[PDB]
RNA sequence: GGCAGGGUGAAGUCCCUCAACAGAGGGAUGGAGGCCCGCUAGGGGUGCUGGCGUGCAAUUCGCUCCCGUGACCCCGGGCUAG
RNA sequence: GGGAGUAGCAGCAUAGCCGGGUGAGAAUCCCGGCCGCCGUAGGGGCCAGGGUUCCACGGCAAUGUUCGUCAGCCGUGGGUUAGUCGGUCCUAACCCGACCCGUAACUCGGCGUCGGGGAAAGGGAAACGGGUUUAUAUUCCCGUACCGCGGUGGUAGGUGCGGCAACGCAAGCCCGAGGGGUGACGCCUCGGGGUAGGCGGACCGGUCCACAAGGCCGGCUAAGCGUAUAAGCCCGGGGAGUGCCGUAAUGGCGAGAACCGGGUGAAAGCGCGAAUGGCCUCCCGUAAGGGGGGUUCCGCCGAUCCCUGGGGCCCGUGAAAAGCCCCUCGGGAACGAUCCACCGCGACCGUACCGAGAACCGACACUGGUGCCCCUGGGUGAGAAGCCUAAGGCGUGUCGGGGGAAACCCAGCCGAGGGAACUCGGCAAAUUGGCCCCGUAACUUCGGGAGAAGGGGUGCCUGCGGGUGUGUAACCCGCAGGUCGCAGUGACUAGGGGGGCCCGACUGUUUAGUAAAAACACAGGUCCCAGCUAGCCCGAAAGGGUUUGUACUGGGGCCGACGCCUGCCCAGUG
RNA sequence: CCUUGUCGGUUAAAUGCCGACCUGCAUGAAUGGCGUAACGAGGUCCCCACUGUCCCCGGCUGGGGCCCGGCGAAACCUCUGC
């Protein structure tokens, strides 16, 4: 037969590739190497829109003139002083190890293993909650409802990510959706497989209907995983 | 203000449906008005981009919500972090 | 349609130009290699057994 | 042959070739002329001339304009565009309000208005209730401003 | 018109010749005025020009004679006052 | 005015020099056995390889 | 690198009058839109089941019709190969 | 060979006639005149592509849909001149090499490091006018300039000033470092200041017109050098709320308004260049050549060209680097320029012509395509519309001559009485039509429907008033009266309307070449997997896409704007 | 399916269109059900106006066709041809 769109995505062509050359740099923490226990200080110069971040970034000038990017917290001003390190105070925009952040605090941009740089709760409008502290692990509620354990030396930032409420206003036009999907080149517009031919999809045929259950095993090979993949249930409730 | 029921959504006529027109008009009417600055305390704050707000008199520039400078989670975080 | 009219759009830049090693017009100008001798892709000559070109050039039997 | 002379003479005389003239009693002398020297000599003599441009008078148009200025040819049967297209929309307002503000400043400088009345009249004019200076003056007279 | 002059980065001009020809001239565009480092205001005393126009000028005709010409007078007074107030002890 | 690479220009010059007929004394000397050669070419019938 | 000219008139910003427990009327400014007319340029291809059908043409011509500031049209440099 | 001396040499731009010439020979070549076509392209300029088709002389065996004395054909000789135009320099998306890992191996596959390439329309030192040739010219000659490098001699300065300030100044040399600016940016909309071009009046010359009145032609000024204001932004004084100040509009003010002064700061214009230079015209032998004159003023419109400022939109944010200017610091010598004057030097390649109804691709001197890529005078007029016309180009959208010479076909005009009886079907054709005023339904998502429907008027002449404006300048808005015709948006331009039903919500897309749709997409609704060494995917592996990403996220299905709703069954298959 | 189902309206005349009735061969709720303003070179029925569509055809214009000069093919062809 012929290939699927998700099979063609794996080969890595311009039709499926991200235009990262349009984006501001990557957002990472300073390494622990330079922050053994130094507790640097910085000042915010400017706040900027990023086309590949779903959140605004802020530029910060540090001890030695170095300029870094950060995910901007809600409420941050130009001309603020932000601190990174163990003896930093508890204030919106400051980065601390999870072992110095009390229970009940809102946190974002958390590391999985220390030194990583930031992996979880980065998206516009998100926040996480510290639930419990211990000597072996700290426990955090994530925006999916999942409770996860981190090493207490993993770093995190205090506050909430800026840019929330994007989805309260509707997209009204195919043209606006065109521009939105062209910013980050997502595959748009989207076809339906039940309206393709048989060579093209497990669905497909002159009579436009799925002729067998949409639920598909976890152990099915590529070319077949379409529909509801390993679904525990279906329907509304 | 010539219209009774419609507002900023009169730009695209009888298209796209009632619920959607209402929602757009409401959001835009809440957004486009002026807001109080957290620095000088005057109603001079407008939106510059998605999530970036600026006062016209003092020049204060801060990060906030997409369509309103504040969010509920932001309010609660401010309160909790001020106390503890 | 697909015939006489599209033939008018052959005033762009050419797909092949002359090769410095081979001599003939088979050097792909955008990829940087020759389709007849391999220049720009290999130090050695392009030479396949199913081909008749080099045998013809040397007046050889197939 | 004579195309050479025609084009060279057109270049030398700064005109079109369809505006050059060659005397038909001299085609042998003109064919014997191959150099630009020879061609310039023949031009100086008068065997090759440059005809004048043909004109296209505008004297019918002059008369039409004079009659229209004195009031003819401007009735409901001669208009093809809309009224807003024949006279602007924003231009009318521009000229009106500029005239009004100029006149108000002139009066305030000559001393017949104080700042309170000047300001109230400024605000009225911005609101757009006068539409000309005679209406402004009438309002001022029927109130107690003068 | 050549394709390089069909570019709109050349600001053409119609010019009449003593011989009466009305030729077209082309020029490059002038760069914009200098701005302050922090405030972003336009600087005074610094003229606009391309490298050609600016290299046929002496030094003292390219910036004012006062400290911190890269700044506006307000910012300059600020930094001077801060320096002198730090230089008390 | 019209932009050319130099080696291309030289190849074109050669192709132009090539395009003329057999001289007359060759025909006389061969007794009418050599009259043409295989590189006559008109600019509007058979194209070069650029 | 491009898209003649014209229409309608959203938000935003206001003015006047009588008033007055309430309210009731009347005038402007401003220029949005996958809006409108349009053989501007440009693009497309509905009907005549027209001409042609060893053709001007191995898919063209004419009349009629559609879009025409946008999910628009086009150019130079690049990428995806049975 | 027959078909046949037949078809075709029409249709989309119907074009030739008179006189003279050349020549063996002229419907078809040259000169003049009359008559015509194009005229926001059939005119002008120039990419790619082509490659000598360019120029002159001499020819007509073949080519050219006919002829040909002609020629993009044939032959013989010629022709492309740069310190300033472009390439070379920078980097963009992207590509290559070496090392490295994989592969039985490779001319195969791949991450990271180093290095190198990558734009003749992106960034980016520097020249304008006149003349000259058969054919080249911002390249040659004359005149008047500029840029870089290297020097010669002086000077500012080292070791100096004026201003409350904003600022104004010639305001030291040589190496390196750091910082700031510039280069450097989207879409829509509006104001101001200018220019190209055009219109009117006077005057000077020439020309056409039975006189007169009148009409047409010409009346020019480059780079460079030197000179200023506008907006905006600043500096001093000043000291305000029942408020004042201002814009086309938004607006501004004790976080310092009005008001008074000043600084900085565009495109332009003015002056030198530069008037025996260019254009126009007037007088004797006509071979070189002689002499003389004119080159003036006012007033309007005005860009899609140039400069400068505001405002609005983004779940969308609209390049980088070289190069250039300034400041600070460190280290050196005692000299010495970013100022004035003079001298010297500046390599390599391109440069002819077409640029398309005959120089490109399509087998052709092909109604197609590439390129409409950039630009265009007057009238009517909303208008880059259609019609007429100036410049410029053509009569080569390369066969002609006859005719009451029919039938029939192609493209058009008119038709008495009736008015769809025609036909599957009002197919086709016809009707309406521009502008101003009156008047305007059901239904409705209150936005629309709507130019609904329907009705009345419009020319020419003689006058009277209004608006802005200094205007007997220009552009617009009304009134009365007189008069002609079958007919006054008189040509050109230029909607036939209404009432029901099915489908699809709409704008959009589709079977290049028999299907444009009820089919696709769409905003939106709902379901599924996934806490990152994840989920889904490519690959033989190494490695890789989503990922410069982290649940307001990424991936996978179905329905399909909006409104009211979405019932029962887990036995089977999963 | 029987089917031009039956009743009503539209015609002088109705295998049509619209509205209802249920005997649903073989409708039915996100393979969505029922409605819907605005929009459509979609499909279908009626009315006004208008007309050479038609009764019934007629006259005129330009280019071909016909003749003259010139250049000059092809498809096709067992031999023939009441
Ligand atoms: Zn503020
Ligand atoms: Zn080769
Ligand atoms: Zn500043
Ligand atoms: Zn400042």
């Amino acid at each position: 037969g012929k290939s699927l769109i998700q099979q063609r995505r794996g080969k890595g062509t311009t039709t499926f590739r991200a235009p990262s050359h349009r984006y501001r740099g990557a957002v990472r923490y300073v390494p622990l190497n330079l922050v053994q226990e130094r507790t640097l200080r910085g000042v915010v110069e400017e706040i900027l829109h990023d086309p590949g971040r779903t959140a605004p970034v802020a530029r910060v000038k540090f001890e030695d003139g170095t300029k870094k990017l950060i995910i901007a917290p809600e409420g941050v001003l130009v001309g603020q002083e932000i601190y990174i390190g163990p003896e930093a105070p508890i204030a919106i925009g400051n980065t601390l190890p999870l072992a110095k952040i009390p229970e009940g605090t809102y946190v974002y941009d958390i590391e999985g293993v220390p030194g990583d740089g930031g992996k979880y709760v980065r998206a516009g409008g998100t926040y996480a909650l510290v639930v419990s502290r211990e000597k072996d692990k700290v426990i955090v509620q994530l925006p999916s409802g999942e409770l996860k354990a981190f090493n207490p030396m993993c770093r995190a930032t205090i506050g909430v990510v800026a840019g929330g409420g994007r989805l309260e206003k509707p997209i009204v036009k195919a043209g606006k959706a065109y521009y939105i999907a062209k910013a980050r080149n997502r595959f748009w517009p989207k076809p339906r497989g039940v309206k393709m031919n048989a060579v093209n999809h497990p669905h497909g045929g002159k009579e436009h209907h799925i002729g067998r259950p949409s639920t598909v095993s976890r152990r099915a090979p590529p070319g077949r995983k379409v529909g509801h993949i390993a679904a525990r249930r279906t329907g509304r409730r | 203000g010539r219209t009774t029921k419609v507002g900023s959504a009169g730009r695209f006529g009888p298209r796209y449906g009632l619920k959607i027109r209402r929602r757009v008009a409401a959001v835009e009417a809440r957004m486009k008005q002026k807001h109080v600055c957290p620095v000088c305390g005057r109603k001079a704050v407008r939106r510059i981009s998605t999530g970036i707000w600026q006062c016209q008199k003092c020049g204060a520039t801060f990060a906030g919500g997409a369509y309103l400078p504040t969010t509920p989670a932001g309010k609660v975080a401010k309160r909790v972090t001020a106390s503890k | 349609g697909a015939g006489t009219a599209p033939k008018g759009k052959r005033n762009r830049t050419p797909t092949h130009i002359r090769c410095r090693r081979c001599g003939r017009r088979a050097f792909n100008v955008k990829k940087g290699y020759c389709a007849a001798c391999g220049f720009g892709r290999s130090r050695r000559m392009r030479k396949y057994s199913w081909s008749h070109k080099w045998r013809k050039k040397r007046n050889l039997s197939y | 042959m004579l195309k050479t002379q025609r084009r060279i003479a057109a270049e030398l005389l700064k005109c079109g070739e369809n505006r050059i003239w060659i005397d038909p009693e001299r085609i042998e002398d003109v064919a014997a002329a191959i150099t630009r020297e020879d061609i310039k000599r023949l031009i100086h003599d008068g065997v090759i001339k440059k005809k004048p441009i043909k004109g296209q008078s505008r004297a019918r148009a002059r008369a039409f304009q004079e009659a229209r200025k004195k009031g003819r040819h401007r009735g409901p049967g001669s208009k093809k565009g809309k009224k807003t297209a024949r006279m602007g929309k924003k231009e009318v307002w521009m000229m009106t309000i500029r005239a009004l503000r100029k006149e108000l400043r002139k009066l305030k400088a000559e001393g017949k208005l104080d700042a309170h009345t000047y300001r109230r009249l400024y605000i009225r004019a911005k609101g757009g209730q006068f539409k000309n200076k005679r209406q402004l003056y009438m309002f001022m007279q029927e109130h107690g401003i003068l | 018109m050549k394709p390089m002059y069909r570019s709109r980065s050349w600001r053409r001009k119609y010019v009449r010749t003593p011989g009466g020809r009305t030729v077209i001239h082309f020029e490059r565009r002038k760069p914009k005025v200098a701005h302050c480092a922090m405030c972003g205001r336009p600087l005074n005393g610094v003229p606009r020009g391309r490298p050609s126009e600016l290299r046929k000028l002496p030094k003292t005709k390219k910036r004012p004679e006062r400290p911190y010409p890269n700044l506006c007078p307000s910012c300059m007074r600020k930094v001077m006052k801060a320096q002198v107030r730090a230089s008390i002890t | 005015a019209r932009n050319k690479p130099f080696a291309k220009k030289l190849r074109l010059a050669k192709a132009a020099k090539q395009n003329r007929r057999v001289p007359v004394w060759v025909i006389v000397k061969t007794n009418r056995k050599v009259i043409t050669h295989p590189k006559r070419r008109h600019w509007r019938r058979t194209k070069l390889k650029e």
